[PDB]
RNA sequence: CUGGGCCAGCAUCAGUUUUGGUGGCAGGAUAAAUCCAUAGGAAUGUAGCUUGCCUCGGUAAGUAUUAUAGCCUGUG
RNA sequence: AGAACUGGCGAUGCGGGAUGAACCGAACGUAGAGUUAAGGUGCCGGAAUACACGCUCAUCAGACACCACAAAAGGUGUUAG
RNA sequence: UUUGCUCCACACAAUAUAGAUGGAUACGAAUAAGGCGUCCUUGUGGCGUCGCUGAACCAUAGCAGGCUAGCAACGGUGCACUUGGCGGAAAGGCCUUGGGUGCUUGCUGGCGAAUUGCAAUGUCAUUUUGCGUGGGGAUAAAUCAUUUGUAUACGACUUAGA
């Protein structure tokens, strides 16, 4: 329906968002993924540090290059959750995962684009409240990530900045309204409101 | 008039299909908009295209047509089977595709 | 300040003559009254004006307004109706956003062809009156 | 040559059975029925809702 | 065995003409359809009285509507029950509308807790509760309170779609 | 088992014509059509038998006229018609009234 | 240029089938309820009344079984 | 290792049990349309991220017959009795 | 080495395309809580309102969108220019100033359409790549060989030579 979706992952659980991700791409729709860090996953940190530890320790043994790769970031980790759920080793399986991009933080061809939630995988409505989790950038700089405070402050100041954007929209629909209301209460208004407008 | 289209959305997602055997002959189709089955009974019988582009030009023109129509609903939430008079080629599986307002009877 | 400051949440509750609306099966969108509380996840209803039948429902199928009128617990149909109509719940019911816009999104679904044609029009008409508008001040 | 099921097609319910003309005519796949004010013993409803 | 319905099952050994007319008895039984009902009543009454069905007949069987089907009532059960280690006898109580509703919970409780399917339960006896604070297990005195009121916590709107263009609110 | 159809003419260029039913979607405004002769137009009249006939060029304008007449009484009726059906970005046709 | 040959759309049907709308009947505790009449009762006790508390607004305990809410159970 | 009755594999593909002689379903001319079995329906993968009541939080959870194992003994975890 | 080479315009013949067909519409944060409005002591502040989904908002009428005459606005919008700024996470984009120009369905008129015959067949998107023109532009290096030995099985590496 659009010609791509930007998925806010933040607060998002892994394996769900990565299923409906997976699906979407199957079926042709553009996705790309960012904010890969403030994704959620179900359990408490040490348990999924432990689990990380356990996809570790497999390496090829005569040859730990060839080895399955640890990759560390979260957008890399998503990643793995989601390949595994995509028929990756044929043509129509590249070609899906084609039209994905995940990234850890917003960088700027989005970071001026809307980006949506995907509530069958929004942690806060899935997870029952009480029930410890753990969050993805955490658990990588835990197991390697490098650049964590980097993207924090990279974060921060298009915080800023996207919120002046956004003090400055908010001070105009403002104005339109106060333009409108004039015409808020029309003859024209009120031919529209006998029709549901 | 920006918009021109006389015709709903659709995907072409797979053959019909078990775990491990494809019928080529009937496609599952995805219609934009479509919900539910009870929903997907409206397109029943509506005819369906596929838009394709060429090197070669034919009647004149380098864009061709696979035809044909939404047959019967798929499951429970508004995926639909089609056949065509020929068999769409699997590399379109997540292409575009369209479904006509016609054969009407609104 | 120099007061303790503690805003809780205001919930809506489930008591005896909280009024809720019904979201799914026959009596979908219709309003009724809860009548008494079965358990923590069931509770009778009765929705005699607008023609849903006392019943037991699975409190997940219907979601509370924040309406409420006195009603003694588990009281027959009929004075539900009569208590019902006494508090004029309908009438606050239809006063609300939520109430209208259901009212006005289903006005809309009822359009004809013509009808959104028209729509179309009389919104470009005021969009020239309102864009000037935008641009005096 | 072709199996056709008078259960459609009034023609061959029709070669087969003719009564059906008339069945249908006087309806009676309806009909009401009669009426009686028989109402049951003390004791059948005593047991009926007996613990 | 599912969406339950009550009935009386009134049957009777064979007549013999040395017995002519013999005794009659009954049974409430929930089942599902009839067919189980009437295979139930003989399971039991092989278990109490020495007969088979190929020695007697069943006289009657007819459901067992619910009196007042919309008063919320308190109910007793006494169940009669098999762990995987002994058999055992059980009390508890169930708040609901009808008998027929109280049953199926009844019959989901044992198994969501100590995992007996239907065919391990014995339904012994089941009574509304007359006298309030006659309800002795908590959680249903726990709904009797004067004036019962409370809030259903962090709503979760079920969606329609599969992307959302805001983030959702569980306020209700 | 066609449909004589209008336009009319002078309002969005179609002629009086013939269509298939089972290509049409059949909205729910209607103009009173009993100021039309239209008896005259048959099958034969179509007939396969370019230039265009003076009879064709004549006829649309004593229908249309007519046609033209009771389209003005309701405003915006001549202006929707000359309008192209499009669906657009959220319209579901297995919802649209029309 | 017309006939053929082939393909296609519509219409009326034949066979198989899938999916909707709608009409009339039958049975049961001739459903059970709601509803209505009536007898009787209770409390998670409605109004009065009683006594301390009050901001003389109201309130608490206690009395009190329809009253200035209602409910339950029987029969019809 | 060795007998009893029967059904199988061997001689036999098909659908399910990821896999697999022997389980489950079902046996086979060339095909169209329908419906199902056993088994499934988050994504890989065709099919409800369906409905309903509970239960469970594991710094070693658990996840389906044949089947790819776990026991005595313990726990003021938590549930019902 | 004789052909050249580079950027921008618009011009043909190929060639390809995981699949345009009104719009990817920018706070952050919490969810046992929040958005918006408004005031203030600019705060864990006061009042008001909203949700119960985007079933929104925006845009959309004109030969696939023609020709033609006017009123009312002083607006909308497209294009090529122009004044300021901001954007380095992959900024390659964003806001802003001044006119110019086409369109304007805000409104009122005059024309056009057929016969493509009752659906087939219909708007042409953007990649590369070669050739064509008219303008602006720029006027080198690597390898072989020879040589060094901080290098070396051979390739390779490292030096040097107008
Ligand atoms: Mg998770
Ligand atoms: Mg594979
Ligand atoms: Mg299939
Ligand atoms: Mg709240
Ligand atoms: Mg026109
Ligand atoms: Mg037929
Ligand atoms: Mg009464
Ligand atoms: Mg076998
Ligand atoms: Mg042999
Ligand atoms: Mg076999
Ligand atoms: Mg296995
Ligand atoms: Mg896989
Ligand atoms: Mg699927
Ligand atoms: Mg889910
Ligand atoms: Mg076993
Ligand atoms: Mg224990
Ligand atoms: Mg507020
Ligand atoms: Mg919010
Ligand atoms: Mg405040
Ligand atoms: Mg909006
Ligand atoms: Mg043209
Ligand atoms: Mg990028
Ligand atoms: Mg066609
Ligand atoms: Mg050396």
């Amino acid at each position: 329906v659009e010609p791509v979706v930007v998925i806010d992952g933040k607060g998002h659980l892994v394996g769900r968002l990565a299923s409906v991700v997976a699906k979407q791409l199957l079926n042709g729709q553009k996705i790309v993924v960012v904010r890969a860090e403030e994704l959620n996953i179900s359990g408490e940190f040490f348990r999924n540090k432990l689990k990380y530890h356990d996809f570790l320790r497999k390496a090829t043994a005569f040859n730990k290059t060839r080895g399955p790769f640890h990759f560390r970031a979260p957008s890399r980790i998503f990643y793995k959750a989601l390949r595994g759920m995509v028929s990756h080793k044929t043509a129509r399986g590249k070609a899906a995962l084609e039209r994905l991009k995940v990234f850890e933080g917003i960088p700027p061809p989005y970071d001026k684009k809307k980006r949506v939630v995907v509530p069958q995988a929004l942690r806060v409505l899935r997870l029952k409240p009480g029930r410890k989790y753990t969050t993805l950038g955490k658990l990588s700089t835990s197991v390697g990530w490098k650049y964590e405070d980097v993207v924090a402050k990279l974060e921060a100041k298009r915080k800023v900045s996207s919120a002046e954007y956004y003090a400055k929209k908010r001070a105009f629909t403002k104005k339109v309204a106060s333009a409108n209301a004039t015409a808020a209460e029309s003859d024209v208004a009120k031919q529209l409101a006998a029709l549901g407008y | 008039a920006e918009s021109h289209r006389l015709y709903v959305k659709g995907k072409h997602l797979s053959y019909q299909r078990s775990k491990r055997v494809n019928n080529p002959n009937v496609s599952l189709i995805k219609i934009e908009g479509v919900a539910t089955p009870q929903d997907a009974q409206f397109y029943l019988g509506k005819r369906i295209a596929y838009v394709y582009r060429a090197s070669k030009e034919v009647r004149g023109s380098k864009i061709r047509v696979m035809w044909g129509k939404v047959t019967r609903t798929h499951g429970n939430s508004g995926v639909v089977r089609a056949t065509f008079r020929n068999n769409l080629p699997a590399k379109t599986f997540g292409a575009s595709v369209r479904i006509f307002l016609y054969p009407s009877n609104i | 300040s120099t007061d303790s400051i503690v805003k809780a949440s205001n919930w809506r509750l489930v008591e005896v003559g909280r009024v809720v609306l019904i979201k799914k099966g026959q009596s979908a969108g219709k309003l009724a009254a809860i009548v008494e509380i079965i358990d923590q996840k069931k509770v009778l209803i009765d929705g005699p004006k607008a023609g849903v039948p006392r019943q037991a429902i699975n409190l997940g199928q219907v979601v509370l307004t924040p309406l409420t009128f006195a009603l003694p617990r588990g009281a027959r149909t009929a004075t539900v109706s009569k208590k019902w109509a006494a508090a004029a719940v309908c009438e606050k019911w239809a006063a609300s956003s939520w109430a209208k816009k259901i009212a006005q999104r289903e006005r809309r679904a009822a359009l004809t062809d013509f009808e959104r044609f028209q729509v179309m029009v009389l919104r470009k008409q005021k969009r020239y009156t309102v864009k000037k508008a935008l641009a005096k001040a | 040559v072709l199996k056709k099921n008078p259960l459609k097609n009034k023609q061959v319910l029709l070669r087969l059975n003719p009564y059906a003309k008339v069945f249908a005519a006087e309806k009676l796949g309806s009909k009401k029925a009669e009426k009686t004010g028989t109402k049951p013993a003390a004791v059948f409803t005593e047991t009926l809702k007996h613990d | 065995m599912a969406h339950f319905k009550e009935y009386q099952v009134i049957g009777r050994r064979l007549p013999t003409e040395s017995v002519p007319e013999p005794k009659l008895f009954r049974m409430r039984i929930f089942a599902s359809n009839e067919v189980i009902a009437k295979s139930r009543y003989w399971y039991f009454l092989q278990k109490l009285h020495k007969v088979k069905k190929a020695s007697g007949e069943i006289v009657s069987i007819n459901q067992i509507n619910e009196a007042h089907p919309t008063k919320v009532k308190n109910f007793g059960v006494w169940v009669r029950y098999d762990s995987r280690s002994g058999t055992h006898n059980m009390y508890k109580e169930i708040r609901d509308v009808s008998r027929v509703a109280a049953v199926e919970t009844l019959y989901q409780d044992m198994a969501a807790r100590h995992r007996a399917r239907f065919r391990s339960i014995h339904i012994l006896k089941v009574a509304e509760i007359e006298k309030t604070a006659d309800v002795k297990r908590q959680y249903v005195k726990q709904f009797l309170t004067k004036d019962l009121k409370f809030p259903l916590p962090h709503r979760v709107q079920k969606s329609t779609k599969t992307f959302s263009y805001k983030r959702p609110s569980t306020f209700y | 088992n066609t449909l004589l159809i209008s336009g009319p003419f002078k309002v969005n260029g179609v002629p009086l014509r013939r269509v298939n039913a089972r290509y049409v979607i059949a909205t729910s405004t209607k103009v009173s059509v009993e100021g039309v002769n239209v008896e005259k137009f048959n099958v034969e009249y179509f007939a396969k038998e370019k230039e265009i006939k003076a009879e064709r060029v004549e006829d649309q304008k004593v229908v249309d006229k007519a046609l033209i007449a009771e389209i003005k009484k309701t405003p915006l009726l001549k202006q929707y018609l000359s309008a192209s059906f499009s669906l657009k970005n959220g319209d579901k046709p297995h919802m649209l009234k029309f």
